[PDB]
């Protein structure tokens, strides 16, 4: 499985590495859809903009809940763009929201699946079936901890939590 | 409630 990495800004001070391991052997497609986001290597999507988590923001933010991001297209929660050319299917639900770390797509329904994602901070069961959990946080949980401290009850942050750096680490 | 969707946010 490879692992990806967040390098963190909160409110303009580093805050750290977050370190993803990819299910690719469970959710092959979604997986590398995220893996690519993460370095860049495909370049200009259909937005004009690049297929890139880089630079991009943790814009809803539910503190004991989730932090959400993956907007590099409008930056403001509306856009994302996969690398497949449109949304894509719920590859499976064969992995399930069992705590904090779990990485999962953000959706506006089914098979809708474009770039937002959102980083668990505690058990969510309820979105068992409805979003593709495809990841884990295996390093610097705490820096997901940071970014949940800046957040509110109606999603919007308190500093702006960035992705300075991204990219693939294995 | 406490979802997460890209667009319509929802209770």
């Amino acid at each position: 499985n490879p692992k990806v990495f967040f390098d963190m800004t909160v409110g303009g001070q580093p805050a750290g590495r977050i370190v993803m391991e990819l299910f690719a052997d469970v959710t092959p497609r979604t997986a590398e859809n995220f893996r690519a986001l993460c370095t860049g290597e495909k370049g200009i999507g259909k937005s004009g903009k690049p297929l890139h988590y880089k630079g991009s923001s943790f814009h809803r933010v539910i503190p004991g809940f989730m932090c959400q991001g993956g907007d590099f297209t409008a930056g403001n929660g509306t856009g994302g763009e996969s690398i497949y050319g449109s949304k894509f299917a719920d590859e499976n639900f064969v992995k399930k929201h069992t705590g904090p770390g779990i990485l999962s797509m953000a959706n506006a329904g089914p098979g809708t699946n474009g770039s937002q994602f959102f980083v668990c901070t505690a058990k969510t069961e309820w979105l068992d079936g409805k979003h593709v959990v495809f990841g884990q946080v295996v390093e610097g949980m705490d820096v997901v901890k940071a970014i949940e401290k800046v957040g509110s009850s109606s999603g919007r942050t308190n500093k702006p939590v960035v992705i300075a750096d991204c990219g693939q680490l294995s | 409630x406490l979802l997460v969707t890209a667009g319509l946010v929802l209770a």
